[PDB]
């Protein structure tokens, strides 16, 4: 039979332009807030609306349509919805990347280690390509500890020019497990986790020139969009519910993920709500950020790995993409 | 439930310090700021739900119960120009009952801005004088002991 | 009824269909979910 | 590539016509131009104007009533299918229209020009049939502001004082 | 139109390739099966792949072909002009 | 109560109500037995998923925490105290537990899977009434047994 | 009253970009917000407690003296003097017509004001000024 | 508001029409589905303007389909509505939720909420129609109405006006 | 480069960087499931009206 005629213009794709979602897009683009780790009703017999199979994402059954385009299996490309995260998480794909942004801005006014009065930035910023010139600024930003307000002139070194500026020591940053800890030195030294909101708070300060010279686009990806604040649900059909018999119902891996996203979302925002001292709210915070890392990768170093009843290890969209066998 | 939520709006500050002790104590540049936006917030808000309500009603499907506005409507008539069929249920749209609440919202504007009259006075005097931030080492200068023997040690 | 509509856009006037394998739908489905924004344009930005 | 997915509402009253119909134009052949405005009357000379040209190459290779009949069999005869549009607006046109000859448009054109409006606001001039300032300035709010009343006054009175039959 | 070389200066091969050939039978025969007007005179043939063969010996496929460059720029080759050699 | 949201395969030529359908599984096709017309191609079959029985446990979807080809203890000792600590789960946990204590002691009299299937059912549906409230639990684990 | 709207109380000291506007018809004090809300789609009532006199938007105007009485004996000086409208030149200089006929364009004046003969004075004004 | 525009279409020509007047062919083409069609980025084009001399650029077979694309250049006379304008109708149908305006290619509908409170609907009159005490408002009547919204698809165009304001509803 | 090897890592350099790939390779094309601009591909195939009209 085919598709049904369509009036819009016939084109062939030209161009690929890749990017990172900002919490905006993903609000806007999607068409249902799901909120229920459900998905199917108290009586099995229609999907719950706002679980995690709302019929308003699409269909994958020849039997039903769908709610928001009223198209059948064979023709809805499905539609996305989203999740409200309690607090923001990390990016698991992105953890090494945001450890060198990190070191490369000063961690309490967003601004630069190193600015053009130094020579040898100088000669960094002159390169074209973007990869190399993030490695390059890195490697000479990396070892600058103090914010440095102000600067020698380059005319000489006689008088020092102004810079904006903090002299706030900056620190040295590890990655442990999931979490990111800095730790600075006296004048032991000190030890602290550098909390999620506070990364995403010195990423939002970032100027528009200081993070395009370490290969960031003003409009496609910009630090702040690396940290996930809102997260995109996928439909129905990326993640079908096979049958074996016709008379037991199976559900995908990542439905049985997401469903743990929504329990440890829910389980945080009534935590910090009412009571919750810190301790419980940092555990709370880690068993998100480990589900939702694990959702997208599930092969982390160092870390356990999130198993299912059978015991096999949760196949990621990591997994998927992977491997002789994978999507590509 | 009660230091969460007053924590939450920032009307009370927290300041953790190894003696890990936990002491409260109160920000008045922060606690004004919050004040001030949304307090203005909570008026603009209805200012905006004001003047939403003021627009036409729209529509609705008791079947499906699918908001539909004025516009959306006008595409979906039948071709007997006769009444709103749904798209998806092919039936009958019944009219939104939002029409007689535009008396409703502007009584409780009116009500709100008389009861909230007099932190309004009180902000318009703040800005006027100077404000001095606190600190705890600043609040530990008006100290009153709570208890004779308290095991926390109030010193920085 | 030969509509169309782009919500977070705000246009119903600027669509267009291509062919594409369903499996490369599934890929950029699921890069979507993955944060990832592959974005399929119809004209070019850049020169040969 | 910028998608900046920012658009300004479109508005007969704030002359914000939208991004296709911005008052430099261009061309089929590159030149810049500025948009035209037809009014009901010079849209219906402009029309069948075309549509006797449109007779002449197929052949080669008065009241409302008369005329409306002369519109409707030319239009049947000289287009093809799926008309029912066409004969609609040429029905409309005809109806509605305030100037019937060449002569009489022309000299509004040349008349309306002067005051150097926008051609969204003259074309709206020349369409309806307004008697007083104040009715202008209302069903015409872009006009406020821009043109005097003394002016709109007389511009009125002699659009009214060539008005047909 | 500065990416189309005019007529006078282009630097192609005068040659139809294998590859060109192979699409011109082939978009040809595919016009055929689709009630397409036959330009030569049919000694007898159903197989429209064989009538774009006859077509092609006698130089009468009104299509030319537009060969493009690696930056862009193009030069358009009538069928009748290439000469088929190979 | 809701849209209908519901497909119906009907020979829009023969317009005969019902139609005689026939599902050539082999040929990935559904075509209309009178006249042949084919109303739907590309039809699937009907790992990557799991199967639960939602007569047992309802709909609750969890995922366990374990060791990897790589793993530190102590991740996964905190992360499985993290888990322990919820309120949603808690509910379904004591009804979990209850399903868990029936197969062990059914178990260990050397009785049929239907048995306990059937004892886990009796369980469930006469948990959370307010009848069996002061008895004790052994009580009414036999009693299901 | 002293900077807040009368209808919605946008003081200024919280929304400093309150404009406040003014309809000669009933001389009343309104924000811009509230005028295009009410009047945008067509005429309305006035929306006071007690004044029931119809309005346009676009009559709208900024009030230009602080004092509502005189704004209103300005206006309806200035439509009187679109019609009465003479100079000493006018009477040949005849100062003795002149201050006549410039107290009997006061008087005029005066009674538009306090209403004195609406009606009566009203119809003179229109005879006046075809003529 | 009708104005004058030149426009660019895509037009495609099954291989049956590959002869020696394919040329006239596109141009019937053109006439017969450009004209009385209806387009949400430039309105309802009407008519085509020097039909005589369309500018037809060399066209492009298609990979698979086997057809030729042709990109077509011309002139025609574009309807195309904005909010805030004022126009002029004749009421052809009428309802409780309203009467529709005709002007020209497009149908304008206006609400309830969007008329003056004076007028009512009167279903008792055949054919219905709106009746108020300066006037009355049914089938075949000239009313002056200002467009207040515009929703436009990409082959459809739907507005609604409003006859509240002054100098506007009968003429 | 990700149908190589390394493909989730390759693709989230890209979505940082907000790479812009132009689909002028083969396996771009395969992927896309478009005709590759390669053998018969490598040009386009128009209609010529000059002689079309002179052949009949
Ligand atoms: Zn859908
Ligand atoms: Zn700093
Ligand atoms: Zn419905
Ligand atoms: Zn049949
Ligand atoms: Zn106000
Ligand atoms: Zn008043």
């Amino acid at each position: 039979v085919g598709q049904q005629y369509s009036s819009a213009p016939l084109r062939t794709v030209k161009e690929v332009q890749f990017g990172l979602f900002s919490p905006e897009e993903v609000r806007a683009i999607s068409v249902a807030k799901i909120r229920f780790p459900e998905t199917m009703d108290e009586t099995q017999t229609r999907a719950k609306i706002g679980g995690l199979n709302d019929p308003r994402l699409g269909s994958i059954d020849r039997n039903l349509k769908c709610q928001t385009c009223q198209e059948g299996m064979n023709e809805c490309p499905g539609h996305f919805g989203h999740i409200d995260l309690a607090k923001p998480v990390f990016h698991v794909g992105f953890i090494a990347k945001i450890k060198k942004v990190c070191e490369c801005v000063c961690m309490h006014c967003g601004k630069l280690l190193l600015d053009e009065h130094n020579e040898l930035m100088r000669q960094a910023l002159a390169i074209k390509d973007s990869k190399k010139r993030f490695a390059a600024i890195w490697t000479l930003c990396k070892t600058k500890m103090v914010c440095e307000t102000d600067v020698p002139s380059e005319d000489d070194p006689t008088q020092l020019v102004s810079r904006g500026g903090c002299g706030n020591t900056q620190p040295t940053i590890r990655k442990d497990g999931l979490k990111l800890v800095g730790s600075w030195k006296k004048d032991e030294p000190e030890l602290r986790v550098l909390s999620t909101e506070e990364i995403l708070n010195i990423f939002k300060h970032i100027s528009v020139k200081d993070f395009t010279s370490l290969g960031f686009n003003e409009v496609f990806s910009r630090p702040e969009w690396m940290i996930l604040t809102c997260l995109p649900v996928p439909p129905p059909p990326v993640r079908p519910s096979i049958s074996f018999n016709e008379s037991q119902r199976g559900e995908d891996d990542l439905t049985f993920k997401l469903a743990d996203i929504l329990k440890a979302n829910i389980s945080l925002e009534t935590l910090e709500h009412n009571g919750a001292p810190h301790h419980a709210i940092e555990e709370a915070e880690s068993l998100l950020q480990f589900h939702v890392a694990t959702y997208m990768d599930n092969d982390i170093a160092g870390q356990p790995q999130a198993l299912q009843k059978s015991g096999r290890p949760v196949k990621s969209i990591r997994a998927r993409l992977k491997g002789k066998e994978g999507r590509i | 439930p009660l230091i969460a939520r007053l924590r939450s709006d920032r009307l009370i500050s927290i300041h953790k310090q190894r003696e890990e002790r936990v002491y409260y104590y109160v920000k008045y540049p922060h606690a004004i700021d919050a004040i001030k936006w949304k307090v203005h917030q909570v008026v603009q808000r209805l200012k905006d739900d004001l003047d939403k309500n003021s627009e036409p009603n729209g529509y609705m499907c008791p079947i499906c119960l699918t908001k539909y506005t004025q516009l959306e409507a006008v595409q979906l008539l039948n071709f007997d120009r006769t009444e709103f069929l749904c798209s998806l249920c092919d039936e009958p749209l019944v009219e939104d009952d939002s029409g007689k609440k535009n008396k409703e919202k502007q009584d409780k504007l009116n009500r709100l801005m008389d009861q909230i009259q007099p932190i309004i006075d009180s902000l318009k005097k703040i800005d006027d004088s100077r404000i001095e931030e606190n600190t705890f080492e600043i609040a530990l200068a008006r100290l009153i002991p709570p208890q004779n023997q308290s095991h926390a040690a109030y010193t920085y | 009824h030969n509509q169309f509509e782009c919500k977070g856009c705000d246009n119903k006037i600027d669509i267009y269909q291509i062919h594409i394998p369903y499996a490369a739908k599934l890929l950029f489905q699921e890069l979507m979910a993955m944060n990832i924004t592959p974005r399929l344009y119809t004209d070019r930005s850049r020169d040969f | 590539r910028r998608l900046k997915k920012v658009e300004e509402e479109e508005n007969a009253a704030t002359l914000q016509l939208g991004q296709e119909f911005q008052l430099k134009q261009i061309n089929h052949q590159g030149e810049e131009e500025e948009l035209i405005a037809l009014n009901l009357s010079e849209a219906r000379l402009v029309i069948k104007e075309a549509l006797v040209e449109r007779r002449r190459a197929f052949k080669r290779s008065e009241t409302r009533e008369k005329e409306l009949e002369s519109i409707d069999v030319l239009l049947e005869q000289t287009t093809g299918g799926n008309n029912k549009d066409l004969k609609n607006t040429m029905q409309y046109l005809t109806n509605f229209s305030r100037f019937r000859d060449q002569e009489t448009v022309g000299a509004v054109i040349q008349l309306l020009k002067s005051t150097g409006l926008h051609p969204f606001e003259v074309a709206q001039l020349g369409s309806l049939a307004c008697d007083t300032a104040d009715e202008a300035k209302t069903l015409i709010p872009s006009l406020n502001n821009k043109i005097s009343d003394d002016e709109l006054e007389r511009i009125l009175k002699e659009l009214s004082n060539l008005e047909t039959l | 139109k500065e990416k189309a070389i005019p007529k006078d200066q282009r630097a192609t091969t005068p040659y139809m390739t294998k590859y060109e050939r192979a699409r011109i039978l082939g978009t040809r025969a595919l016009q055929i099966s689709m009630n397409a007007p036959v330009f030569v005179d049919l000694e007898g043939e159903t197989d429209p792949l064989r009538i774009a063969m006859k077509e092609l010996a006698e130089k009468k496929i009104p299509l030319v072909i537009r060969r493009y460059l690696p930056d862009g720029s193009f030069e358009d080759w009538s069928v009748e002009e290439l000469i088929v050699d190979l | 109560r809701g849209p209908n949201l519901n497909i119906v395969l009907t020979c829009p030529e023969c317009k005969v109500y019902p139609p005689k359908i026939v599902e050539r599984f082999s040929e990935g096709d559904v075509v209309c037995a009178l006249c042949g017309l084919v109303l739907s191609d590309k039809l699937v079959d009907t790992r990557v998923g799991e199967a639960s029985n939602p007569l047992l446990d309802g709909n609750n979807l969890s995922t366990r925490i374990g060791k990897g080809e790589t793993t530190d203890m102590r991740f996964t000792k905190e992360l499985n105290k993290a888990q322990g600590k919820n309120v949603m789960d808690k509910k379904d946990n004591e009804v979990q537990a209850a399903f868990a204590k029936i197969t062990m002691l059914c178990d260990a009299a050397e009785l049929p899977k239907i048995v306990k299937d059937c004892a886990k059912e009796a369980y469930k549906l006469c948990h959370d009434e307010k009848t069996l409230k002061g008895k004790s639990m052994e009580s009414i684990m036999a009693a299901s047994i | 009253n002293k900077d807040m709207c009368p209808i919605c109380k946008t003081d200024r000291y919280l929304s400093p970009d309150v404009k406040f506007l003014v309809n000669p018809e009933c001389y009343h004090r309104i924000c811009e917000s509230c005028v295009d809300r009410i009047f945008s789609l067509g005429p309305a009532q006035c929306p006071y407690k007690g004044c029931d006199k119809i309005l346009r938007k676009n009559k709208f105007k900024t009030q230009i003296f602080d004092d509502v009485e005189v704004e209103k004996e300005v206006d309806i000086r200035k439509r009187v003097f679109n019609v009465f409208n003479k100079t000493i030149d006018d009477f040949n200089g005849d100062l003795v017509e002149y201050n006549k006929y410039l107290e009997e364009v006061e008087d005029i004046i005066y009674k538009l004001d306090h209403g004195i003969d609406v009606a009566k004075t009203e119809e003179k004004l229109r005879t006046y000024e075809e003529l | 508001m009708f104005f004058i525009k030149d426009l660019s279409l895509n037009i495609t020509l099954h291989p049956s029409f590959f002869g020696p007047r394919m040329k006239q062919y596109l141009k019937t083409k053109l006439l017969e589905e450009v004209e009385g069609s209806c387009t949400g980025k430039f309105g309802y084009i009407l008519c085509v303007l020097d039909y005589d001399n369309i500018d037809i650029q060399r066209g492009r077979i298609l990979p698979t389909d086997g057809s030729a694309e042709f990109n077509v250049k011309y002139r025609a006379v574009v309807f195309k509505p904005f909010k805030g304008e004022v126009v002029d109708g004749t009421v052809v149908s009428c309802s409780q939720h309203g009467f529709e305006v005709q002007v020209g290619p497009m149908k304008v509908f206006v609400t309830k909420h969007l008329m003056p409170q004076d007028l009512t609907f009167n279903a008792g009159s055949n054919p219905p129609s709106y009746q108020s005490s300066e006037d009355v408002i049914t089938i075949k009547s000239r009313i002056r109405v200002k467009i207040e919204g515009c929703i436009s698809q990409v082959s459809s165009i739907h507005a609604i006006g409003s006859i509240k304001e002054d100098y506007l509803g009968a003429i | 480069r990700c149908s190589f090897e390394e493909t989730v890592e390759i693709l989230f350099e890209a979505g940082a960087s907000a790479e812009l790939d132009d689909c002028r390779g083969v396996s771009e094309n395969v992927i896309l499931g478009q005709m590759a601009p390669i053998g018969t591909g490598a040009f386009d195939v128009m209609i010529d009206e000059e002689s079309l009209v002179k052949y009949m």
